[PDB]
């Protein structure tokens, strides 16, 4: 699925998050979005995701404008995409049996019996087949963050979003979120998006690259691209250096 | 300065707006019958896990009536009195009131927290892209178990009131069990003095847990909101509750 | 000329303070050039009651960076307190 | 299966224990020590924010209790005893509840929040490491601004409730006045029954600040942690309020 | 000062957390600490010599037992050390001159001219001069670590301890961090500890790396040495690879 995103525009109550963003997320690629904490990324992608109004903006599917869906095709449009989200949002009431299980009922009409082999089917492509019937409160952290995406490949969506992936601080679990991006990506033929921070992780995974603050696109391009037109924004961004357009209050007397 | 008490006052006053329209929504549309079948486990979380509080409490309450009721009609008429004086407060103003609030403390903090954090972890908002309404999902069967929970606890709680009170008045202090017994038949009618005991507990009912979810499902994602909402719900349904008290006895029984 | 040398601690910052402000209300003009390696190291309140002292009478440029400890002149620059104070 | 409860029994009585011994190294007056302007402003929080929520409740209680009086007194013909019902009940009986169950209660939880809150943020640990004993800062104004204030609030509850007793017993109803007045001063005084109700709420201000410091503080930082332990607090206490309440009732007028 | 703690270990919640370990702070130097999250390491910081009680070992400063030895001392000896604790803990009803302010009353009995100029010198020292009266509850996230940074060197502490200051952030915060870490240690002669998840960082500023895991040291050195002794935990641990001591749940059938 290519996605465009034209003359994005969106306020949260009067103040502005982003003003006209431009967008070309690339069919079978791997696109990120880096910028400083806090300047909406998880909001851009919620837009993209069709879950908020933009003000004014297009949002195109396929070439399709999802304000023009109706409501079955919304409705089936909706197994087209699966996202991970920040704290992982499990279920607590439920096993993992449940949390992966989920979706799958909101746009099949399945046997229990089809039902649970592929439930066990997804934990397996994630290491996961030993946790069948534990609740997932008794998880340790990076079972608990696995379990999350499992469920966000369950239906076999042709978009993967990862909110904050490389934020987690445990150096192993960087190493195996790394490797089931680029596992997952090859083996389902996704487009992902990886949305994030710490640089040392995103530029050597995206093959295309935005970089985004203050509502305003700053520089796009390959990893390498962005070093070749890094405007002094991006560059002091992308190497994490001092004196960039950083400011502090500062006056004696 | 004071523009700044203006400002409050308007914006609260946005937000019972659009409770309303809340509440709206999710009792005017309920199809899915299907899903509807587990309250009867959400049932668990807000009337099974609060009995032993109810009962606790109207135990004493009953025997508390007895004692104090008793100090006082022994001037005037413990024989015939105590069974119409307990038996009438019980029905017609403390099981509507005693256990409307304690149930708006235990469940209705309870439940409040609960929404809040399905909101706050983002968990619930991850429900719109599967396509599940999370009203129908999550809050539905929230505010059912609300309706039926506080209205059957009412009823418990008048019913160990009785007992408190025949305990002490009757069974510790020397009055006759015949003329109490009597008494309440005499002068408690079922049409209206058990009846309006059980109108109010439903307008409190929809009325305390209205809130309860109304507040736990807050617009601002910051932690600190959770312990607000905690504080607000309690505060608002005990003030809704006594206010509405007063207009329902004041027809009533006027 | 009048300096107020010795260990400038918290306990007895308070009358290391007021000598020096006695020896400011026998002000002169230039003020007076205070060698401030006769102090003890180590005290960053020495610097708070420096400071004090000079903006007692802040129209007066008295400054003595000649005189400035090495320990003292390495948290002024790494703190950008640094001014043109040579003499 | 069943050794689930019985450990859940242990440890809530572990507990309790704990919480004495806080109680008993807080209330040492040490906190001398440092200024009490610390602890006219904690008082702010405690005591004069919810001055509106108790004079709301106290003015729908009287008005109630007034309506209610009236309708059982007019089967007896006697409407001296407004005066007389309505000041010893909200003496002796709903002045020293209402208010303490509103008070902790609204203060209640929002003490036990901000306490924990300070816990899990790292806030106390910070000031050990400094050296300031946080029992001395955090915690013992805290503690004693909710023992004065309760107290107070109670009495301007039943002032507020005697007073809407009258607005409507009297000034709606067509009651003669002096009946109002003399029916209260025969035989209710001030040397007793209103004596008996502030010792009353004296015992309950300790028992609702105190589980509130308790609850906060006590505590190993786990995320869900506040959210349970405001609840909790409301419920211990809810119980605690009328446990006691039993008993000195029955000997203050037994 | 050195600081030494020996045979530690440390019992909570019936787990042993820390298993004898042995550590050696060098005086004037960055000693740092690194390791899987979920392994103490706050608690052991804690355990350097603060609120936490150990079931056996001993803690030394200047060589000194600090258990029992005495009252007096102890309390005196508590204005050597400064703490940025997870987060960093402001206190909400305090303005920042009064968060800075705070310690100097535990020690000190100063006149309000000189507390109030002690306060504008710490807060210029990491770029807050001029801030003095906002709400602490008002500035964005790099002032809030900031601030509470003035507070932990606000009485010229020998020990300074960063817990976890790389875990999780922007970019840019990185930089000034690090480099008030730099100009710090030169300009009060302090003795430091960071502990962080963040292993690329770490690894360029400490002198000395120790890498704890499951209660016990697991390897020790300066950051070459370190990458000489590849035991398969350390190894894994400081190089990302997801392959190494780690666990998968499957087993097909
Ligand atoms: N209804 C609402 N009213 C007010 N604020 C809201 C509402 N819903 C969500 N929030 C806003 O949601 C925004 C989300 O974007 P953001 O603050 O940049 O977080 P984020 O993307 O996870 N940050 P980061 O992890 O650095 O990328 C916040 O700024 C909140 O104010
Ligand atoms: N006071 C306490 N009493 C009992 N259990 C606690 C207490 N505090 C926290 N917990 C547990 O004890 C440990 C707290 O310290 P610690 O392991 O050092 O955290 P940490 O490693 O810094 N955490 P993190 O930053 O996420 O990696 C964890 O195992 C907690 O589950």
């Amino acid at each position: 699925s290519l996605i465009e995103v034209k003359n994005l525009s969106f306020n949260r109550g009067e103040r502005v998050i982003y003003d006209n963003i431009s967008l070309n997320i690339r069919r079978g690629q791997i696109t990120a979005i880096m910028g400083p904490s806090g300047t909406g990324k998880t909001t851009l992608l919620r837009l993209i995701g069709g879950q908020l109004v933009p003000d004014q903006g297009e949002v195109l599917l396929d070439g399709k404008d999802i304000a023009q869906m109706s409501r079955q095709e919304l409705f089936a449009a909706r197994a087209r995409m699966g996202m991970l989200f920040q704290s992982g949002a499990l279920f607590t009431d439920m096993s993992v049996y449940e949390n992966v299980a989920f979706p799958i009922r909101a746009h099949t009409k399945l046997s229990e019996n089809l039902i649970a082999e592929l439930v066990a089917l997804k934990l397996e492509s994630v290491g996961l087949r030993g946790t069948e019937q534990l609740m997932p409160t008794e998880l340790s952290g990076g079972m608990n963050r696995r379990v999350a995406l499992a469920r966000a490949i369950a239906l076999d969506p042709d978009l993967i979003m990862y909110d904050e992936p490389f934020a987690g601080q445990d150096p192993i679990v960087k190493g195996v979120l790394t490797r089931l991006i680029r596992s997952l990506r090859e083996a389902l033929d996704l487009t992902t998006i990886i949305v994030s921070h710490d640089v040392p992780e995103t530029l050597s995974i995206a093959d295309y690259i935005y970089v985004v603050a203050e509502g305003k696109i700053q520089g796009e391009g390959t990893p390498e691209e962005l070093q070749a037109y890094a405007s002094p924004f991006v560059k002091q961004f992308l190497t994490g250096s001092a004196e960039g357009p950083v400011e502090y209050q500062f006056s004696h007397q | 300065t004071i523009a700044w008490l203006g400002r409050l006052v308007i914006e609260r006053i946005r937000g019972i707006g659009v409770a309303a329209l809340m509440l709206l929504q999710i009792i005017f549309s309920l199809p899915s019958a299907g899903g509807f079948g587990r309250f009867v486990y959400q049932m668990h979380r807000v009337g099974v896990m609060s009995l032993l509080i109810i009962t606790v409490s109207g135990l004493f309450i009953g025997l508390v009536l007895g004692l104090q009721g008793y100090s006082i009609l022994v001037n005037v008429g413990s024989e015939s009195m105590l069974g119409t004086m307990v038996s009438l407060t019980l029905l017609r103003e403390l099981a509507p009131v005693v256990a409307a609030l304690l149930f708006a403390g235990r469940a209705g903090s309870a439940l409040t927290a609960e929404i809040g954090s399905m909101k706050q972890s983002e968990q619930l908002a991850s429900m719109e892209m599967i396509g599940v309404d999370p009203l129908k999902q999550i809050v539905s069967p929230r505010l059912w178990a609300g309706i039926v929970s506080l209205p059957m606890l009412t009823v418990i709680f008048a019913a160990i009131g009785i007992v408190g009170g025949k305990l002490v008045g009757v069974d510790f202090l020397g009055v006759d069990e015949g003329s109490f017994w009597s008494g309440m038949q005499n002068n408690v009618q079922f049409g209206h003095d058990v009846v309006n005991g059980i109108i109010k507990s439903i307008v409190f009912a929809l009325l305390c847990t209205w809130i309860a979810v109304f507040q736990g499902y807050a617009c601002d994602p910051t932690p600190e909101g959770i312990a607000t909402a905690m504080t607000r719900t309690v505060v608002y349904s005990s003030l809704c509750v006594l206010g509405f008290d007063f207009v329902l006895t004041a027809v009533m029984f006027g | 000329e009048l300096v107020v040398s010795g260990k400038i601690d918290f306990e007895n910052a308070e009358q290391q303070y007021q000598a020096g402000l006695a020896i400011i209300k026998k002000q002169t003009s230039f003020p007076l050039i205070v060698d401030l390696k006769q102090l003890e190291h180590g005290n960053t309140l020495a610097l708070a009651v420096l400071v004090q002292w000079l903006r007692q009478t802040p129209q007066k440029s008295g400054l003595h960076f000649k005189n400035v400890p090495e320990k003292m002149l390495k948290i002024i620059q790494a703190c950008h307190l640094q001014e043109d104070l040579h003499l």
